[PDB]
């Protein structure tokens, strides 16, 4: 339903990551990747 | 923990191995050995 809106401050966060840690990135994840390299807020609003 | 997850053999699933633990001081961050699954239910792993 996204194209129905006028968004605000759109940011696309780009990188590369191993296929063995696809599931590590989410709002409320833990572990070495999502704690030491990247981090997602717990009230996140966006697309992965 | 070392022999507890790293030894010669574990028993089967129906014939499983049980161990009794108490009277010590613990850590969860000794994750260092890749875990294809790490799920803590009812209490936060952090």
């Amino acid at each position: 339903k996204l194209n129905d809106l006028c968004f605000t401050n759109v940011y696309a966060d780009s990188f590369v990551i191993r296929g063995d840690e696809v599931r590590q990135i989410a709002p409320g994840q833990t572990g070495k990747i999502a704690d030491y390299n990247y981090k997602l807020p717990d009230d996140f609003t966006g697309c992965v | 923990f070392g022999e507890v997850f790293n030894a010669t053999r574990f028993a089967s699933v129906y014939a499983w191995n049980r161990k009794r633990i108490s009277n010590c001081v613990a850590d969860y961050s000794v994750n260092s050995t890749s875990f294809s699954t790490f799920k803590c239910y009812g209490v936060s792993p952090t």
